[PDB]
């Protein structure tokens, strides 16, 4: 509650002595009449009045209230929601020089079609290459892709078909944002955040394109000094997962070194890139370590489940953060989330072909502890199917 | 054909504006070591006509806000978009449509106040330069003016004094701008085409305060509530709600002296 | 006031119309618009005319808009004795798209869908569209050349039910259901001046049979010549009645019941037509409850026409025709 | 000149506007004896209403409720049941819309502190056994064993916790509106809680490590909170003798809750600085 | 959403529906009946209720509150009104050197009388000048005029009693705020949040007593970007100019070092002044080098072009950053926009008279290197021809 | 052990999950130390780190309670596992307060 | 713009106890010893839901009413329909839904009196799974 609500009995008898005081001039009331009932009634009413009054005050409380007057809230103090993006990028096309170009170039890449972004030149330029930024035709998740090669749909004389994606990738798009994560962004505004330019940096760099996720230092990347007694880091540095583009979405140092540069500026500290002034840094990058997750048991199930369990341990270990350990409890959970607590189920966690790679090492217990830098990376999930199933044969 | 005398016309305002833009706006022809900054002062002003659609749009789910969102970035992110007036015009004056068409009336009031607030400076540089700035700062000021002299009059007037204090606001606005466009000729002719508009704006805000509802002050013996009140005035006690924006005072206790329409 | 209406042909608060009639409608992609001016002539002053032949507007109805599209024509009058009247008539702004010709370049659209295709055959004139059903794919779509702005939207909406028709602002909706917004329980006894409802049988049908054939890409022989068909039914007419309304694009499985539906949702809104007569001057797609107890019915409808009336004299009435409750 | 008083953004200087004259009517106006009689207005006009609410007498008993006083020539007649509806309606109004009003500001709430501190996420510094080292090597409400601290979880009096809460409350609503991390603003920000961070060094520092800060008190009391209308915010002490409140002896003698919020909070202001103390004085009223 | 004061009609009729069902059984309620003004009343009450409860909730909106419910409600954020504020300028007084100088002090200028803003020696300098900031005793806008000779009301012995303003310029005056340029600025201080950046430093500096423009450090300045042992930039160094004020636009240390005073504070370093905790810092001024520059061949363009040329030339010197070479191809392209490339417009940089100046060099190319703390002024700009053409016949 | 280093609400909500998967345990049913890792495993996510032990008060023995080679606690029939206390330890250090 | 007062409108009923259901509903977010139960509790209702409507339906013999109970049982058969609560309570009310249509007015009275009946207990776990319960 956050009113009062007073006790039942003490506004009912509130309510029937000022009846008594004011009407009938001081006099009880006879039960079952007129006057009783006229006397309940007010009470439902005031009940109610109580109840309206309560979510009077509720629907002015950033964490529930109606979406629409939450945004109407938010937009008062600078919170805006996010709109959906539309994929982004640069194609190479090339051509007899001197051809005639107009608006309506459209690309093929894959399965998905693009356009140019940019105002399209009248004519090729005399080099015979042009180099256009292309945006997708449909907004959300779908128009980011991997690709290298693509066709011309619309066709061009003297253009010749093959275009390249320039950068061999294409960011940016994302959907709408919901609701409640917009709730839960807009919550995260007005509390009380210490450290406050950590997630400031860290909501900053999440806006590079083609950057997934950004996770903090890992657990085992913490540090001591002789006397024994944490170090606290005098800098701020993250890790950023790209994982659209490259394998497990580690990127080259190169990558992670030109969004540094771009945060921080050159030389950090100094106010010239994003951040404040006197605000230094480091983005960072991970080496894989390449994992065989096998699943044993898992053929009484029904096919359902085995499949849902494949997918959500694929999941989890591909979002895995770095510097973190994989162990046989978390993927045993999984298992048993979905298979019951009365099922048998067993997974096992190896290095392919049993070599030894840098950064991993197997404790008894059976987990894979791995060191700083380093993120575990799903070679392949492989599950045992020894014929056994429900009914013998 | 009668005339139209409730409703504002922004056509030639407009042209006018465009006008004395184009003439005063030419990053081809401005020392070398200002067009980047007049540019990026072009684009700083996109900018925020930028944030005042994404504030003023906000629960618009539809593809054509997710279109009109696309089409902003990829003109700011250009690099060679705003070194031509045209372009630069085109972007400035469909920006400003754009965001009239996202709300009605109340709405956009805050953020049309800001923007005017926002072009309300002066600029530094000399000679081609500081009057290549201030015809931007210009332009915004005045179509912020129109398109708010357009938002006072989708809503209705509450209060003789409140319609007067808004049409006083927008006149003095424009008065400034037109002795800024006076000020050593700058240019004549767009000192006319803002009086003009002055004028124009001055009859139909001053219609809309007097005449759109014919607010009258009643005057009732003793305060009485506002049922009571409405159903005497009107002969129907449900228009009791319409009584509350206009007199101030509690519900049970409106008066002596009671603002409302004609009967 | 019982004002309903303020013209404008541009501005021009319209004070002369000795009439008018205000037709909007669901079976068609515009509207009808017509007014009637005095317009005096004194043969030795001066006299002004406006040759406007397309020059813009809309009707306010009741203060609140209900047309928006004197394009039409002018259609000055001349008599001995009543003379000098001048008829102005004004389709919806989705006209051109009805008396145009498609001038899109390529004619053939690959690996698109049908709300893309529609939006390139109406921004040649710049309506924009309202689009509120679905996206539907389809590999081939090659217009005929020259055909029609309207017959190819109308084909391309009705193999894949989106009923096709335009709003109060000035847009163009495709919409697969209704316009919500309930309304007035038009009761008999109530406020229906006049009434007619006629639920025949020559425009039912028990089962549509669409046939057709496949035109993805690779997909052939059987699989492209025999397999598609469906048989959708109306468990609501009767004895057998069959048909077969073949198919135009890409039959699909979900293509050939879609179309099958339409056209079971088309004669089935037909079968039970009402025309109601009101008094006094927003139901385009509205559904009202309506109580007509002597023909039997105490059920939900959808209007599908709107047509409101005036003459000074005798008039301000508004004909309505409503969709069946099945 | 101009005499700047503090601010969200330093030492800005202040002014006054005119009195308009127009703010409705507000809770505190309304009484029942005010708009009971009031509310005989609702009633027709005739001979058969005319006498009656001519008559119409009121008198307060003794709890509130403006009652219509019978006297021995009463008429029972519809009129003092519209008193009645009038004495309820401002009985409801002041029990259920004053509430729910005066909860909806931080700087008003009056029942609802803590309900405010789980939306702004305060999380204590001091009550957790994981605590910084650098938080100093004993805070005032650990006692000592052999293997460590022990922190002991203090259950302040409730007149006591409600100003303490109610003080932190504001100062985290005047912080999270983004203050610059100046001297002035951080002052301005935690003087709800009666407490102000004064440097320690007079030369130009910006050469010499240690650059700390102690922590001076500026009253011994919390500025508390009204759940009236009409009145005054009660003040209360903001400390707690230790041997009253029956605590182990290891702990100070005096502890002061809003002095632990202000260090928290200014510790976290300035954790990027990397040189910076904050010398902590047992402090006695 | 959710829940709304209900029509009045619908509260009615449920307020009847439920009077006659829980009392009268179900029976209808009669008109001008007992039971049908009893239904009235309540009715009334719950109108009353609703419409009081809209109105208070109106009330504690800042975009509608009654003003004096908007003067707090915002300054217990901290947002006050800002008042009329006083013009400020320089004077500079001269005087038998030694004299006793009083801190009553007070100037003449025109219909103004202006007194000093800092602290006044207690004798007068060994030069025999001192300039002062002054601020006018009234506020309001007519602080701010344009007179350069000025009276000392209270004669002092052995001081001049004609003191001069410093460019006649007197900036910085303004008046108060109204109840809706009010509601700006507050209402919009609520979706900022303020950040300390190098622009926040830059356009704070800027808000001194006529500081047209502040420039960074440039090229040829060196700078120590942390003091103290530390890890992170804490020293950031500036270059105010007043070009309308002071002789070149440079100010003499007297001024930046109460800039300096008062931005990073009295004991720097602690967070005394407008700069954050713990960032000291300093605004320097620079001195004048004088520079002669030789255009030859602009004397056979049309005068129109020559006018533009001097025009740009000038202006484009004045405000040459400090501690900033003026290389002879950044004035040479001046010459090529306006004249074109068929044009024959050569460009010299010399010393005045030969002259030998502290901090300047020439380079090989011609480049007028300056030394940082120094400002290239411009003494005056010179047009001759040498190189014979056939410009003329 | 390592709970005080997650918000307080976090180790409220393990806390009350704890308390009451305890007190519903069904009798002569070991109280196995992978039932309750996951209790904290849901909240505080795979990132955190969150170790569990059970023990006997004041390490006394009991009839009827083991401990397995994983320090799981075994129960005999007619035995159910009643909670005495559940506490908070943090001997791990980490940078979660710095 | 007269309203039938002939008739109740359960358009708002309904969708109030559609938020009021998602509000307390989310078997993501229940302790993970309870959500078998949470769930098994959804498909016993939706059991009870199915019965009602075969009890209703007698002798019904077009092929909706052979498609109706494949949905039905198609529907319980899966495992992980119910723990959405999207799907939940789409079920729910088409379910009551099509318990409407299957006959009227007497007809349907003991069926639905029995539900009231069944829906007529407590949750005996605690938290958050009571409160799904």
């Amino acid at each position: 509650c956050t009113i009062q609500r007073p006790d039942p009995q003490d506004l009912r008898n509130d309510i029937a002595t000022r009846f008594s005081t004011n009407v009938l001039g001081g006099a009880p009331i006879i039960p079952e009449s007129n006057e009783f009932y006229v006397v309940s009634l007010e009470y439902a009413m005031q009940e109610e009045f109580y109840a309206f009054g309560e979510q009077m005050w509720r629907e002015r409380d950033p964490r529930f209230a109606c979406c629409e007057n939450l945004v109407k809230m938010a937009a008062e103090r600078g919170v805006y929601p996010k709109p959906a993006q539309f994929a982004q990028g640069y194609v190479r096309m090339t051509g007899t020089p001197g051809s005639a170009l107009n608006q309506g170039l459209r690309f093929q890449f894959g399965n998905q079609t693009y356009e140019p972004a940019s105002v399209v030149p009248d004519q090729l330029p005399a080099t015979g290459i042009l180099v256009l930024r292309v945006s997708a035709v449909n907004p959300g998740p779908s128009g980011n892709a991997r690709v290298t090669d693509g066709t011309l749909v619309t066709p061009v004389p003297g253009i010749s078909s093959a275009v390249t994606a320039y950068g061999g990738n294409f960011c940016g798009g994302s959907d709408e944002e919901e609701c409640e994560q917009f709730r839960t962004r807009y919550l995260q505004r007005l509390q009380y955040q210490p450290r406050f330019t950590v997630e400031w940096l860290k909501s900053k760099a999440a806006e590079w394109p083609c950057v997934t996720d950004v996770f903090d230092l890992g657990p085992n990347c913490c540090a001591v000094n002789a006397l024994g007694e944490v170090v606290c880091p005098n800098n701020f540095e993250f890790y950023v997962l790209f994982r659209d583009t490259f394998d497990c979405g580690l990127a080259p140092q190169c990558v992670v070194d030109e969004i540094t540069d771009w945060l921080f500026g050159s030389p950090q500290g100094l106010g010239l890139g994003e951040a404040e002034f006197g605000i230094c840094g480091k983005v960072r990058t991970a080496a894989p370590v390449k994992l065989d997750i096998i699943l044993d048991g898992l053929s009484c199930a029904t096919p359902a489940q085995s499949r849902v369990v494949e997918e959500r341990v694929t999941d989890f270990v591909n979002r895995l953060p770095p510097s973190t350990n994989l162990t046989i409890d978390q993927l045993r959970f999984i298992g048993l989330q979905v298979l019951g607590p009365s099922f048998n189920f067993n997974v096992a966690i190896r290095s392919p072909n049993d070599a030894v790679q840098p950064g991993l090492r197997f404790t008894s217990c059976g987990d894979a502890e791995i060191d700083c830098d380093y993120k575990a990376c799903l070679n392949s999930v492989v599950v045992i199917n020894n014929n056994v199933t429900t009914s013998g044969c | 054909l009668v005339g139209n005398l409730v409703a504002l016309a922004l056509a030639p305002i407009i042209t006018a504006t465009e006008g004395s833009f184009k003439r005063h706006f030419s990053p081809d022809n401005i020392r070398y070591y200002n067009t980047e900054a007049v540019v990026s002062t072009m684009a700083q002003a996109v900018t925020q006509v930028q944030n005042a659609y994404l504030a003023i749009s906000g629960n618009d789910t539809s593809q054509d806000k997710w279109t009109t969102v696309r089409d902003f970035r990829n003109v700011l992110i250009d690099e060679f978009t705003f070194y031509s007036p045209a372009n630069a015009w085109n972007v400035l004056r469909n920006g400003f449509a754009i965001l009239d068409a996202a709300a009605t009336g109340s709405d956009k009031f805050n953020v049309l106040r800001n923007l005017i607030n926002w072009s309300s400076t002066h600029s530094d540089l000399d000679g081609e330069s500081g009057d290549a700035e201030n015809a931007i700062f210009t332009a915004v000021r005045v179509l912020s003016a129109a398109y708010l002299a357009k938002a006072y009059t989708e809503t209705a007037a509450t209060t003789v004094n409140e319609g007067l204090t808004q049409y006083d606001l927008i006149a003095a606005v424009l008065e400034q701008e037109a002795q800024i466009a006076k000020d050593d000729c700058h240019d004549n002719e767009f000192f006319l085409q803002i009086r003009a508009f002055a004028v124009d704006v001055a009859r139909v805000m001053v219609n809309r305060a007097y005449n759109s509802p014919s607010l009258i002050v009643y005057a009732f013996p003793g305060t009485v509530h506002g049922l009571v009140a409405a159903w005497e005035i009107f002969g129907d006690a449900k228009r009791s709600r319409d009584l509350e924006a206009r007199n101030n005072g509690s519900p049970w206790a409106v008066g002596p002296k009671i603002i409302s329409e004609r009967v | 006031m019982i004002k309903p209406m303020r013209i404008f042909i541009g501005g021009e608060e319209l004070v002369t119309y000795t009439s008018a009639q205000l037709q909007r409608t669901k079976k068609q992609m515009t509207g009808s618009l017509t007014v009637e001016i005095f317009l005096d002539y004194v043969p030795t002053k001066p006299t002004i005319v406006n040759a406007v032949r397309g020059k813009e507007i809309l009707v306010y109805i009741m203060g609140e808009l209900a047309f928006t599209g004197a394009g039409g024509d002018v259609s000055v009058n001349f008599s001995k004795g009543n003379g000098y009247s001048v008829t102005l008539t004004a389709r919806g702004r989705t006209k051109y798209l009805i008396d145009s010709s498609q001038t899109h370049p390529t004619g053939f659209f690959k690996n698109t869908s049908d709300k893309k295709v529609i939006e390139t055959l109406v921004k040649e004139h710049n309506v924009v569209l309202q689009w509120d059903a679905e996206e539907i794919d389809e590999p081939k779509v090659t217009l005929r050349d020259g055909n029609r702005i309207y017959n190819e939207i109308f084909e391309r909406c009705n193999q894949n039910c989106h009923f096709a028709y335009e709003t109060r602002d000035g847009k163009l909706l495709i919409t697969d259901g209704t316009n919500g917004t309930v309304g007035e329980d038009i009761i008999l006894g109530y406020n229906i001046l006049d009434f007619s409802a006629e639920q025949s049988e020559d425009q039912a049908n028990s089962q549509i049979t669409v046939k057709g054939h496949r035109t993805q890409k690779g997909v052939w022989g059987n699989d492209a010549i025999v397999q598609p068909v469906q048989t959708v039914a109306d468990s609501w007419v009767g004895a057998n009645i069959p048909l077969t309304i073949q198919h135009y694009g890409d039959a699909t499985n979900e293509g050939l019941q879609r179309r099958a539906k339409f056209e079971a949702d088309r004669r089935a809104a037909e079968s039970k037509s009402v025309s109601v007569t009101v008094f006094h001057v927003w139901d385009i797609g509205t559904v009202h409850y309506v109580e007509i107890p002597p023909e039997g019915i105490f059920d939900v409808l959808e209007c599908v026409s709107l047509t409101y009336t005036v003459d000074a004299k005798s008039t301000l009435e508004t004909k309505l025709e409503l969709a069946p409750p099945p | 000149m101009n005499v700047l008083i503090p601010g969200i953004d330093g030492m800005v200087s202040a002014g006054t506007l005119e009195y308009t004259g127009c703010c409705p009517p507000s809770f505190a106006d309304v009484d029942e004896c005010t708009l009971a009689t009031a509310f005989v207005g609702l009633l027709p006009s005739g001979p058969l209403w005319d006498r009656p609410k001519y008559e119409a007498i009121t008198t307060i008993t003794e709890a509130g409720n403006c009652a219509a006083c019978w006297t021995t020539d009463h008429c029972p007649t519809l009129v003092d049941y519209a008193v009645n509806v009038g004495a309820r309606l401002a009985s409801v109004i002041e029990r259920t819309i004053w509430p729910a009003v005066r909860e909806s500001d931080p700087f008003t709430a009056v029942t609802s502190t803590a309900d405010w501190l789980n939306r702004f996420d305060w999380v204590n510094c001091f009550e957790t056994s994981c605590r910084s080292k650098e938080l100093g090597e004993k805070t005032p409400i650990e006692y000592m064993t052999d293997c460590g601290p022990v922190y002991v979880k203090i259950t302040y009096p409730p007149s006591l916790q409600q100003a303490f809460e109610s003080a932190l409350i504001k100062s985290l609503e005047r912080l999270s509106m983004g203050i610059i991390k100046n001297l002035a603003a951080i002052n301005f920000v935690i003087e709800p809680l009666k407490v102000r961070v004064v440097p320690v060094d007079t030369t130009d520092a910006c050469e010499n490590e240690t650059l700390c800060v102690v922590l001076e008190k500026t009253s011994d009391f919390f500025d508390g909170v009204n759940a009236n209308t009409c009145g005054i915010p009660t003040p209360v002490a903001a400390y707690i003798d230790r041997d009253v409140m029956q605590l182990p002896s290891d702990l100070d003698k005096y502890i002061w809750p809003g002095h632990m919020a202000a260090e928290c909070i200014v510790r976290s202001l300035l954790s990027h600085v990397s040189r910076f103390c904050l010398i902590r004085t047992e402090q006695a009223p």
